[PDB]
């Protein structure tokens, strides 16, 4: 019995950017894992359908980063509330276990379709 | 402490060219017609030293 | 433990459903508890032969080459294609100490 992720995760909050540039103050939503370590954000997530880079905000001082994105998966994930669509960039760099542990937390316990 | 630097460069200069009598004598010892027929069919002119002596020798010995 | 010793596999039972398209296997506790076995069982001895049969003589290669990198990346992406970490077959290209040793 190999389970992914025995534990679900939590946190959403702040932004990130769409212009490399812009990412003026607001762009788009970063998904999960406060990540023991400190902060270290798994998933990314976005109302639109332009992301090339995003500065989004850390801890500390040095908390501008390019946490840039690559190709994504568009999803209907269905709102409870009524239909919405949300194209999934994930994090630049992410490896095959914590795109499990995502797409288990946001579809299982998620209304999708 | 003199004769002693003495000493030791009359004998750098006696290895050095002892070792320059071996790789003049080595040399000329290339069939240099079975070799450059090689060195000339690579793609660069780098190949593999283990096959120098299976392709381009004179003598076996078994 | 869920492949049985001809290669079929059967246990579906914690696994999740996502969009199609989108699936991620996870392949980490199953080839590196099994490295040890490629190479005492000698799995990797029917690519010698020359349309990897082990009834077709050897292959005859140039005597002449040396280089053998298109054929390592090739033998990676056909056994393990989902193994998500760069390997380079040329270790001159490496970032660190443990990358040497994942990569040799
Ligand atoms: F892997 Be069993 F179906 F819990
Ligand atoms: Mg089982
Ligand atoms: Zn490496």
């Amino acid at each position: 019995n190999n389970e992914l992720s025995p534990v679900a995760l939590r946190q959403m909050s702040c932004a990130a950017g769409t212009t490399q540039t812009a990412c003026t103050d607001d762009n788009a939503l970063a998904y999960y894992n406060t990540t023991k370590g400190g902060r270290f954000v798994l998933a990314l997530l976005s109302d639109l359908q332009d992301l090339k880079w995003a500065r989004f905000p850390k801890s500390d001082g040095t908390g501008t980063i390019y946490t840039e994105l690559e190709p994504p998966c568009r999803f209907v994930t269905d709102t409870p509330k009524g239909p919405k669509v949300k194209y999934l960039y994930f994090i630049k760099g992410l490896n095959n276990l914590n795109r499990g542990m995502v797409l288990g937390s946001l579809a299982a316990t998620v209304r999708l379709q | 402490q003199m004769y002693k630097q003495a000493r030791s460069e009359d004998k750098r200069a006696k290895v050095t060219s002892a070792m320059q009598t071996m790789l003049f004598t080595m040399l000329r010892k290339l069939d240099n017609d079975a070799l450059n027929n090689i060195i000339n069919n690579a793609r660069d002119g780098c190949v593999p030293l283990n096959i120098i002596p299976l392709t381009t020798a004179a003598k076996l010995m078994v | 433990d869920n492949q049985d010793l001809n290669g079929n596999w059967y246990d579906f039972g914690d696994f999740i459903q996502t969009t199609p398209g989108s699936g991620v296997p996870v392949v980490d506790s199953y080839y590196s508890l099994l490295m040890p076995i490629l190479t005492l069982t000698r799995a990797l001895t029917a690519e010698s032969h020359v349309d990897t049969d082990l009834t077709k003589p050897y292959i005859k290669w140039d005597l002449l080459k040396y280089d053998f990198t298109e054929e390592r990346l090739k033998l990676f992406d056909r056994y393990f294609k989902y193994w998500d970490q760069t390997y380079h077959p040329n270790c001159v290209n490496c970032l660190d100490d443990r990358c040497i040793l994942h990569c040799a």
